[PDB]
Formats: C-alpha cells, sequence, structure tokens
C-alpha cells in the first residue's frame, strides 16, 4: 500500500516536447505557405 | 547509574593494546527535582544546564536532545529554474503579443 | 491540487502562455488567415484576421479547460498548433482524473489494525510492553505461533521499544505509533479518562 | 437575459454549454471560474464513484 | 474540401469538434460512427491509465542466468578468486564461458 504520489514531469514530459515540435512545425509551414501564396501571386 | 557524585572508570589491558576502544558518555543532574530552568527528559532525569539539544543523545530516553522542533514550492531542484526561464520566455511572448494586439486592423 | 506535483502546474501555466502567444504571432502573419467579413460579400477589400491577444489567450485557456472556444483555426499552422495543444490538454486532464481516482481508491482500501494477528503481520508500528511486569513474560513462555512471532519482534528490538513504566509508554503512544500491550482494566481507566486512545482487539 | 443567464449556468454545469458565451471581458472571468468549478465537480464525482 | 474532411475527422477525435457538421443523412452516419469509435477509444484510455496508476507492478529487466550474457550492459561481478571463479574457470558448458570471458 504505497501508491499515493502526485504526477510530475518525471511522469508527464513527452507532451511538452510534442508541443514544441508542433509549434516549430507550425512556424515552418506558416512561412512556407506565405512564400507559396506570394510566389503564386508573383 | 552512579548513585554518588564521584566517578571511577578503569581499563585493564595485558599486551592486548589492539582492543577496539572504551568509549562512553556521562550525564549529570539525575538527582535534581525538576524546575522551569531545567528540562524533563525522563523519570528523575532533569539534566538541563545547557544540555538541551547539544548534538549528543545524552538522556536514557530519547527526549532531551531528540527532535527538539510558500517558499517550499520555490525550493525545487531545477524545476523552479526551468519554470522561471520559461516564465521569462513567456513574458517576452506577452510583451510581443501586445504589439499586434494593438497594431493590425482589417483590410 | 494534490495529485499533480507542484512542478507541473507552473510548467502548465507557462506552456499555456507560450502556446497562446505562438498561436497569436502565427495568426498575425499568414497568407491564408485574412478573411472577408461581410455576410453576403461581393468581393470587397476589407479583409483581416480575427485573432487578437485576448482572443488567442482565452482560446488557449478554454482548450486547457475543456469547454471549447469561439475561434475556428483555418490555416495549416494555426490548426496544427491547435491540434497539438488539444492533445496536450486532453492527456493532462485524463492523467489528472486518473491520479485523483488513484489517491481515493488507494486510501479507501486501507485497513486500520483491529486485531493482534493483523498487527503481527504489520511491521512499521513498533510494539512494546512494561518489561517483566508478568505481561511480556506471557509472550516469553507462550506456545502459539502468532504470539511467538510477536515475541520474536520484541526480542529483535530489545529496549528500542520495551518501556519500563506505564506513563512513559502512554506518552510514547501519544507522540508516536505504538501498541503497548497491557492489561484491560487500566486501558479502560485511561481511555475513558482521556481521548485519542482506542481499545483495539479483544 | 436572466432567463438565459440561468440557462447558461445550468447548461455549463452539465458538460455541454450554450452558444451564448460571453462576448465581453468582465463577464468572461465569471464564465471561466464557473467552467473550472464544473470540471472539478465532474472529475471528482467520477473519481469517487469509481 | 481536400483538407476540411481531414480537419473534421481529427477534430471529432478530440472532444471539441469543428463546425463543419454534416447535412446529408448519408454522411452523418459516418459522423456518428466516427464519434462512437473515438468515444470508446478515449473512455477506455482513461480507464487504462487509472488502472496503471492504481495497481502498479514493476518487473525485473533480467530474469535468468543466460540473460546476463549477451546483454553487456549490467556489468555484473563476483568475489575475487573465491569459489565462484573456480566454477566459472574450467566450466565447459560454454553458457558461462561467455560469462567468464
Amino acid at each position: 500500500s504505497k501508491e499515493a504520489s502526485a504526477l510530475g514531469v518525471q511522469n508527464i514530459g513527452g507532451i511538452f516536447i510534442v508541443l514544441a515540435a508542433g509549434l516549430v512545425l507550425s512556424v515552418f509551414v506558416a512561412v512556407g505557405e506565405f512564400l507559396y501564396k506570394s510566389k503564386k501571386n508573383a | 547509574m552512579l548513585k554518588t557524585g564521584v566517578g571511577v572508570i578503569r581499563m585493564w589491558a595485558d599486551e592486548g593494546s589492539r582492543l577496539s576502544r572504551f568509549r562512553m558518555l556521562f550525564t549529570s543532574f539525575v538527582e535534581p527535582p525538576c524546575t522551569s530552568s531545567t528540562f524533563f527528559c525522563h523519570s528523575n532525569m532533569c539534566i538541563n544546564n545547557s544540555l538541551v539539544c547539544n548534538g549528543v543523545q545524552n538522556c536514557a530516553y530519547p527526549w532531551d536532545e531528540n527532535h527538539c522542533k510558500l517558499f517550499e514550492q520555490i525550493t525545487k531542484t531545477h524545476g523552479t529554474i526551468i519554470g522561471v526561464t520559461s516564465g521569462i520566455v513567456l513574458v517576452l511572448l506577452i510583451i510581443s503579443i501586445l504589439v499586434q494586439v494593438k497594431q493590425p486592423r482589417k483590410k | 491540487l494534490n495529485p499533480l506535483s507542484p512542478d507541473i502546474w507552473m510548467y502548465v501555466l507557462l506552456a499555456c502562455l507560450g502556446v497562446s502567444c505562438v498561436l497569436f504571432v502565427i495568426a498575425r502573419f499568414s497568407p491564408y488567415e485574412w478573411y472577408n467579413p461581410h455576410p453576403c460579400n461581393p468581393d470587397s477589400d476589407v479583409v483581416e484576421n480575427n485573432f487578437t491577444l485576448l482572443n488567442s489567450f482565452w482560446f488557449g485557456v478554454g482548450a486547457l479547460m475543456q469547454q471549447g472556444s469561439e475561434l475556428m483555426p483555418k490555416a495549416l499552422s494555426t490548426r496544427i498548433v491547435g491540434g497539438i495543444w488539444w492533445f496536450f490538454t486532453l492527456i493532462i486532464i485524463s492523467s489528472y482524473t486518473a491520479n485523483l481516482a488513484a489517491f481515493l481508491t488507494v486510501e479507501r482500501m486501507e485497513s486500520p489494525i483491529d486485531s493482534a494477528d493483523d498487527l503481527a503481520k504489520q511491521t512499521k508500528i513498533e510494539y512494546g510492553a512494561v518489561e517483566d511486569g508478568a505481561t511480556m513474560t506471557f509472550f516469553k513462555k507462550s506456545k502459539i505461533s502468532t504470539y511467538d512471532k510477536m515475541w520474536a519482534f520484541m526480542s529483535s528490538r530489545r529496549q528500542s521499544v520495551l518501556v519500563k513504566s506505564n506513563e512513559e509508554g502512554i506518552q510514547r503512544v501519544l507522540t508516536s505509533d505504538y501498541a503497548f500491550l497491557m492489561e484491560s482494566t487500566t486501558i479502560e481507566f485511561v481511555t475513558q479518562r482521556n481521548c485519542n486512545l482506542t481499545q483495539i482487539g479483544g
């Protein structure tokens, strides 16, 4: 009978990494799409 | 228990000086009835002159020197440090956000 | 607030700030996001986005809070960051609920001691009795297995916990965890003349 | 309106919510605090029943 | 469109959903079945996470004498030239000759 412990970064750490990867991918795809549309207009 | 107030300690060795040790500790004031100045560790054992929590287990029962007595969250190993670095990042973010909170409009 | 350690919470708050601000800064720079406002729009030129600082911030707060929001991400970047944020929030909430249920259902199935044998199985609570007061001697000369292992623990501790006088043991039980096996009538006389002390067993 | 305010409250306790969500700022804090209360209540209820 | 269907699909997986709700009773069937599948997935994931965090049983990495060999990460040992070394020396089963090597 020992299972009384609050979750911590040692138990939830991958989600923040996934969030950072999503953010950087979002920035990359955003600038890529901006140049796509600007080139298509140009 | 030394009934009197005069102590006698002897060791007899006989070409056996490699004996581990004799090592002890003596505590006074077992006789004194308890008063406000002294401290009641155990039965007829008020011994306090400076003895209260002096770093030595100097009572028959463990009471004389035994367990005499928001900032917790800040005292993390490095979780607080990474948290405040992220906080600086987020302050930078908020201050950047306000710029285009007020800057752009319709077209 | 207990089931999550007081380290994730600041991580969660600062990550909410960061994700919301990244969403805002992306939404203010995109070739897709700007939108024609008029309900029946015949190709006018009054287009803009809909993301301010407050809008993005409370979109992030709502998504963290699982009650939704008012904005509909449109471009690839805004939708991908929103999706990642949703995934984060969903797992955080699910883990929180799981941990709270863990605490409650691990506490609810605790078994406080109610008998000598159940005490004997337990180990942390040190035992005791007034030594050689005809009580511990009963454990000394006993033949029963459970009382034999009781006496084995007694001899293993051997003046770590074997009190010499009643009142010292009483204070020991007051200020610690202890058993102090002693005769019934004095237990009645003490329990009914004090509190916090419970006659356990038979 | 008071009728729809009570509707927003009672439909916010249950996890569905209306479409009359706040369009101002001062009311949004009340909305958010209410949402947090509903989430805490429902999660605690599920935990205790399990 | 080529992307809206994917967007709504992913958005119905997580319990918010977009605002592209179907209108034909031919695709709202797909919407409903997708809803049922995602509801089951999430409401079983939460149950399994609670189960793991409640009754947790950890198991050993290694569970046999042979597993110590062909592993080369635990860095085991023995008493210096006592009785174990005497056995491992000259032991020709060769399951412990890698051990001794």
